[PDB]
């Protein structure tokens, strides 16, 4: 949704582009108004491929793109931006220092953090089960292959 | 005024377990809103 996309601050953004596009103000973009700003970027392109690229993003077909349109556009463009980079930041939760590495005491700093308790020794069970290099700290390459810590 | 009453108590609901089984799923999901986060949502239960 676009509210799980976008926040207020990127909705007002977009919407000032869209004014920039729409110079009228009618609340639609046309062909035109589309072409006047790209030859504004440098680019002077024709109207067979300025028409394709509004009929990429032009739902119900009118042949203009109106606000509701250019939202859409942009939510898909912040959406899709991320694709599987998810364990990423699942990976630096429990990488507090920012290092490659998982250590112990970082394991129980989220822990701490979550509603589960440790007894200071079961951290090493399964911290030993993910790291299988044996050196106590479980790497990101370890972290994707099996997650267990 | 018995008409009404006879209606009213065909229209009361008993135990539906197809109703059961898609909220046990539904509280399974753990959904929250966009302002914010709800902590799993409380709306109306649909068994009786
Ligand atoms: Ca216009
Ligand atoms: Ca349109
Ligand atoms: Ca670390
Ligand atoms: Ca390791």
């Amino acid at each position: 949704h676009m509210a799980d996309q976008l926040t207020e601050e990127q909705i007002a953004e977009f919407k000032e582009a869209f004014s920039l596009f729409d110079k009228d103000g009618d609340g639609t973009i046309t062909t035109k108004e589309l072409g006047t700003v790209m030859r504004s970027l440098g680019q002077n392109p024709t109207e067979a491929e300025l028409q394709d690229m509004i009929n990429e993003v032009d739902a119900d077909g009118n042949g203009t793109i109106d606000f509701p349109e250019f939202l859409t556009m942009m939510a898909r463009k912040m959406k899709d931006t991320d694709s599987e980079e998810e364990i990423r930041e699942a990976f630096r939760v429990f990488d507090k220092d920012g290092n490659g590495y998982i250590s112990a005491a970082e394991l129980r700093h989220v822990m701490t953090n979550l509603g589960e308790k440790l007894t200071d020794e079961e951290v090493d069970e399964m911290i030993r089960e993910a790291d299988i290099d044996g050196d106590g700290q479980v790497n990101y390459e370890e972290f994707v292959q099996m997650m267990t810590a | 005024f018995f008409q009404s009453i006879q209606a009213l108590m065909q229209t009361c609901s008993v135990l539906d377990l197809n109703a059961f089984e898609r909220q046990n799923k539904a509280e399974g999901l753990g959904m929250v809103n966009e302002d914010g986060t709800v902590i799993n949502r409380q709306n109306g239960e649909k068994v009786m």
